């Protein structure tokens, strides 16, 4: 079958691309369902990006996949982009939706329904696991970073939305006015979320062992 | 010879179909699709439903039916030369699955997400429900099965016993029937409002995580490549 | 849109909307349309609906075809949720700016806490013009005047692209090399660790340090521009000013109230008894957004939605003036296609066959008394 | 799926006569209501839900049963 | 409070909006029984066939 | 010879006893058993309690005591001829257990169910409580143990180590003491009313499911039949 | 009002006053269905003999 060890390079390459596509969209698909299902839509609205709930739940609920696919792509391929592939999947998946649907379909401004920024964290996760290749180490300082970095990671996008306005006699931030106008139908929070991500990264490290499982049945 | 753009079919077949759909709702989202108790809904939208369910049972029966009968009986002795060609076509099936999942689990899902924000639902059968649940999901499940069966019937390695990660990968989709259907079901007692954080949606999250069994499936697929006499030429030449 | 499918008795016995008015029926992009009216929270509020301890005064439309510039319950601006109190009547006022050209069915609805959007009557309003014309300007306490349509848009985009690119950059760096089947096998027989080395782990910490660096730089750079910022203002407004209604001068008693199975009409036997001192007649029964009038007695001028207004829908067995001091029993029939079109007829599937409405009485010189009725409503098939 | 779905229609021939409407002292009530009222003690989405749910339960309990089939000895 | 008499004397009649007047003491009793027996028998029939 | 109507005892012994009981409460359910603060309760019903508890400790000590001492010491060599007779008597013990459970877990249980609906309880010691909890349950637990011990002491196979399913089958009953007793205990804070759906009753459900260990016990019993030289004559003749 | 500013061991000091529960009570605070009239001090530097 295999002619030369040069064509062998060509197959393994045209495999790399095909596999990557699978891995990537199957993530985009299942990871997105997970964000969705386990959320009360803080990601949908600029005026739900708050200091307590958004800052706390988001990093926690999201460590899961990264943690799980980290436990595979590194363990079995020494491929240290486990976390960041996940994150990119969710982001693309959401942007394509927010642009063509939240804006294109029904007409919500983008400056209103943009998603939360996720890459910084996943980089911390990916790199921390790569240097000092201990999962236990990643689960502690890796998940720590992922949690902590999140809010400051969104702050440059968010801040302009928090300028004070006296809107008809009442203090409101721009973000508030946005949710008010476009009609639908506090770093302890950070620490909490980091402290929590640890048990979640951890629990999901083992969940990922199972999804890596290679058995056959009968 | 080797692996064709029979693949280009797989990528464009959904893309075209679903882009026609996005147009189709795009024009009838508003017009018919707002008030379900209007007779233009029972034609442009309800008939659409009955049409698809029937088309899905049929194509599913034909597609799985086809492959199970054209199962390679004399598998015992066929060349590494084709144990590659086939391995590649299998990978096309997986690209088709993953693409199909993208549309279902990411696209039409978070679309329905926006739709809920903008109109209070008249039925469990909104346009985006007709498309999200009863068109999008059956399609990627059918694609799922196809791939599984192709592998079981066309490649040794996968012909021996049942792949647990591959079974989880194709059955998880199918289990999301009630899982994603409990979305509106569950959320009706304590709180009828479609709050995605509600326990009613946790089944969709759990069945969505079964997509991670793609990692176990791909590991087994690449091991099937290595058993088929590949990964030894350039691999050792490295 | 979205009433109709919701339980007929919920719709009857939840919030009563009346004295509704709409300043315009047709409007240009960037123009204003003002919705006014009153609503009563029904004293016999359904169990399945959390009391409106935290309710929100919303608008029923297909997204931001209009933007809500202002909303008022009582005198007060209401951008938050608000606590409404069972039994009470309030006046509201929503002010909408037009944004998307088209034909919109705009409703006024309540976001009624624990289970339920409580959707009022909807009226068709038409927007003419171009979406490209729309502006949403707002002046901050910070000096600057911005357009909410596009404010901070480019920023949002930049930061997402930048970070997105870096994510790609990272997978990109590793994917110059082959990704799967060689790296998989290397790990297998014999050790990995030839797979990653120096030229690799320098980049690893390059990224790691670069990332923390850019985040903190960016943050205190975002703090330098925009040094004045508040948190999201939130939290239910209490102390909503309710409307002070004069005690009604008429009192009614509902003895039996029935509806025909496949039908379009509800009969009820009322004993109207006119205390206070001017001959009174019955002019309207309002039930579930649907308004039934005796046109011998009253005529809508407000342009109430045409599918909900039953011009002579209401017939009284005897609707002569009811003298003061006098009291009579009368058979009343509310009848109109709207009873089947808006599915009040779907009360037969409800676990609580009880109705609730408002009756409107008018004296000789045309000033009005509002009594509210509720009672069990019983089907008749044979 | 079947087990869940069939259930209500499976009871309907017994139940239905109990749901005839009665005006009992001015109030609509079904016979069944009157029964509970008299004898003194002290909506096919519902079906689908229940079928969809039975699946995870059948499933979870399939494995619980593996354990109760277990044949070990102790010490 | 003391009740004198025979339980066999008790009637609980009720007239429906459907025309018919029934006795709640025994209404629909036979029906209930039939359907339970019938289905019960079929359950037995099935184990019976295998046994 | 073989398997006697020593079995007819086992079936009628409960039947008679419990039918006498059902009469006994039948007449004193009303009369004494309504108001617990009347002195006719402290005689017809309370004394009944003290009597049974004592009788149960005693018969349990005698019944288990008996069998453990008459444990077959020289088990090593005794015929397949009796390895059957004994296997059969063991099966009678199981019929006695199952019958005893019927009365406890089905009969007197759902009876107490009706009793609660018709009178508000004056004590944790109603007639049907004296009978359901402190007569019915101890009896089927004693029967349970008996069987277990009989098997352990009379049959090889079961003499070697501890049967996990048989231990679960007889200990589950015994664990239902607080499990079924938390019925009224648990339901007192959030809701004192005896709502069977309350978490206080979940222990009774979990310990009730340990009765499913009868399937594992019967599988092991039939394997003890096959090891004892049986299942080879007609089995192979089939 | 506070009956004394300086006091000997075993002596009494009496605090009096009025309080209004604000009509616009915050959502984040359970209504005072079950409230307790306490004293704000570093432990039992005083003991509360009576409260009214």
């Amino acid at each position: 079958a295999v002619r030369s060890h040069a064509e062998a390079v060509q197959v393994s390459r045209t495999i790399d691309w095909m596999a990557l596509f699978v891995v990537f969209f199957v993530i985009v698909g299942s990871y997105h369902i997970h964000a969705m299902l386990t959320m009360g839509d803080w990601d949908f609205w600029s005026d739900w990006k708050d200091r307590r709930l958004w800052v706390t739940v988001t990093p926690i609920v999201l460590v899961t996949f990264p943690a799980a696919v980290q436990s595979y792509l590194w363990e079995r391929y020494r491929l240290p982009w486990g976390a960041t592939v996940c994150v990119l999947g969710l982001l693309l998946g959401e942007w394509i939706n927010r642009y063509f649907n939240f804006w294109g379909w029904t007409y919500f401004p983008i400056n209103f329904v943009f998603p939360a920024s996720l890459v910084p964290g996943a980089i911390i996760l990916d790199t921390v696991l790569m240097l000092s290749g201990s999962y236990l180490f990643t689960a502690i300082v890796g998940a720590m970073g992922w949690g902590l970095i999140f809010y400051p990671g969104n702050w440059p996008i968010i801040a302009p939305l928090h300028v004070p306005v006296e809107y008809n006699g009442m203090l409101m931030s721009i973000a508030d006015i946005q949710g008010y106008n476009y009609v639908r139908t506090a770093p302890v929070s950070a620490f909490f979320s980091a402290f929590m991500s640890i048990l979640i990264y951890f629990m999901w490290h083992f969940i990922g062992r199972w999804f890596s499982n290679e058995r056959f049945l009968q | 010879l080797l692996d064709k753009k029979w693949l280009t079919f797989a990528l464009a077949i959904y893309t075209v179909f679903y882009l026609w759909v996005r147009w189709y709702e795009g024009v009838y989202g508003w017009s018919a699709g707002l008030d379900s108790f209007a007779p233009e809904f029972e034609t442009y939208w309800m008939n659409f439903l009955y049409t698809e369910i029937v088309l899905e049972i049929v194509t599913a029966s034909i597609l799985w039916g086809y492959l199970w009968k054209t199962r390679d009986r004399n598998l015992a002795a066929l060349t590494p030369r084709e144990e590659l060609r086939r391995n590649f076509t299998h990978l096309v099936w997986l690209v088709a699955y993953a693409w199909a999942i993208y549309w279902g689990a990411s696209y039409f899902t978070e679309q329905d997400g926006t739709w809920h924000q903008t109109i209070v639902r008249d039925t469990d059968f909104t346009p985006s429900h007709i498309i999200e649940f009863y068109l999008s999901y059956p399609i990627y499940i059918i694609t799922g099965f196809a791939a599984f069966i192709y592998a079981k019937t066309r490649l040794p390695f996968f012909a021996k016993g049942i792949s647990l990660p591959y079974l989880v990968l194709v059955v998880g989709p199918f289990m999301i029937l009630p899982n994603v259907g409990l979305n509106e079901w569950g959320h009706t007692f304590w709180f009828m409002e479609e709050l995605f954080v509600a326990p009613l949606h946790y089944g969709f999250v759990i069945f969505g995580w079964l997509a991670l069994a793609v990692m176990g499936t791909l590991t087994q697929t690449f091991y099937s490549f290595a058993q088929g006499g590949l990964g030894q030429s350039l691999c050792e030449a490295v | 849109h979205g009433e109709k499918s919701q339980a007929a008795f919920m719709r009857m016995r939840t919030i009563h909307w009346y004295d509704l008015s709409w300043s315009k029926e047709k409007v240009k992009i960037n123009e204003t349309v003002e919705i006014k009216g009153k609503f009563h929270v029904f004293e016999g509020w359904p169990e399945t609906v959390d009391e409106p301890d935290v309710a929100f005064l919303n608008v029923g439309m297909p997204g931001p075809v209009f933007i809500r510039k202002e909303s008022y319950i009582g005198g007060q601006l209401v951008p938050r949720s608000v606590r409404l109190e069972i039994g009470k009547t309030y006046d509201f006022r929503v002010v909408l700016k037009a944004r998307r050209p088209g034909d919109w069915h705009v409703h006024t609805m309540m976001n009624v806490q624990g289970g339920g959007p409580i959707i009022g009557p909807g009226k068709w309003i038409t927007v003419e013009g171009s979406m490209s014309e729309f502006r949403n300007p707002v002046t901050t306490l910070t000096g600057q005047t911005v357009d909410l349509e596009n404010y901070n848009e480019g920023n949002t985009y930049f930061w997402h692209a930048f970070w997105f690119a870096i994510g790609v950059a990272w997978i990109g760096y590793w994917s110059r090399r082959p990704i799967f089947i060689p790296r998989l096998l290397m790990v297998d027989a014999g050790r990995a660790d030839e797979l990653v080395s120096a030229t690799d782990r320098k980049v690893a910490m390059g990224f790691l340090a670069a990332t923390i660096l850019i985040v903190v730089m960016a943050m205190s750079s975002a703090n330098s521009k925009y040094p004045i910022t508040i948190p999201l203002q939130a939290g239910t407004m209490r102390g909503m000013k309710p409307l002070e209604l004069p005690a009604p001068t008429v009192s009614v008693k509902v003895e039996d109230a029935t509806y025909r199975v496949p039908g379009r009409a509800m009969r009820m036997k009322l004993t109207i008894t006119n205390h206070g001192n001017s001959p009174i007649r019955l002019g309207e029964f309002y039930t579930a957004s649907v308004r039934f009038l005796d046109s011998d007695v009253y005529k809508d001028t407000t342009g109430y939605p045409e599918d909900l207004l039953a011009e002579d829908g209401l017939s009284v067995s005897d609707n002569s003036p009811l003298a003061p001091g006098e009291t009579r029993t009368v058979d009343v029939t509310a009848s109109d296609a709207a009873w089947e079109v808006y599915r009040l007829s779907d009360i037969i599937y409800d676990p609580d066959s009880r109705f609730a409405g408002l009756l409107f009485f008018f004296d000789a010189t045309g000033n009005r008394q509002v009594v509210q009725i509720d009672a069990p409503l019983i089907p008749s098939f044979m």
